[PDB]
């Protein structure tokens, strides 16, 4: 896999 | 069979029990979902557009269609927005803690 | 009472049983947790050192702490590649579907 960073949260 | 694994289990047997062979959700799927599995928030909550404009902030492409990755952004601003709370006010149980705190 | 938020519960559970009052996660932190927890990837994987380069994509900021948000990323990285299994490879589980595929 890639953890790469999210986009967005709350 | 651990925690995690059967968590990452169920979060991956509750996009597609609300997508189906389509493998994705729209405006009505969104809405439908937060509501047939955990209503104890937007229901609750502040505004009765709260899903519309959920919607919008998720598909940043405005097509109607909401793939896993995306989705699964939604399922994760709720658990860290949640678990900023244990920072705080704190230190089944989330079905009150994601009603209880909301952010634009 | 649901599933999701039985789940997002475990989830939110399962950070601060391996960090502590400190709050966070360093390298041997991280290392001891998918050891403590999901170790049906990590062990049968390609390479003794998947903990110390995954731990490196994941504090971008490299200072040894790990943030919940930096660490449910990881929890997703898991799970959306292993979402696009069910894409190909199909149509307690994961703990095989997770050593099974890796980059």
């Amino acid at each position: 896999p890639k953890m790469k960073i999210p986009k967005f949260t709350f | 069979p651990s925690q995690m694994e059967h968590a990452m289990e169920t979060m991956m047997f509750t996009f597609h029990k609300f997508a189906g062979d389509k493998g994705y959700l729209t405006k009505e799927d969104l809405r439908v979902l937060m509501e047939k599995e955990f209503p104890g928030f937007l229901e609750n909550q502040k505004d009765p557009l709260a899903v519309d404009k959920i919607m919008k902030d998720l598909d940043q492409c405005r097509d109607g269609k909401v793939g896993f990755q995306s989705f699964f952004s939604l399922i994760a601003g709720l658990t860290i927005a949640c678990n900023d709370y244990f920072v705080v006010h704190m230190k089944s149980t989330v079905h009150e803690i994601l009603s209880k705190l909301s952010l634009e």
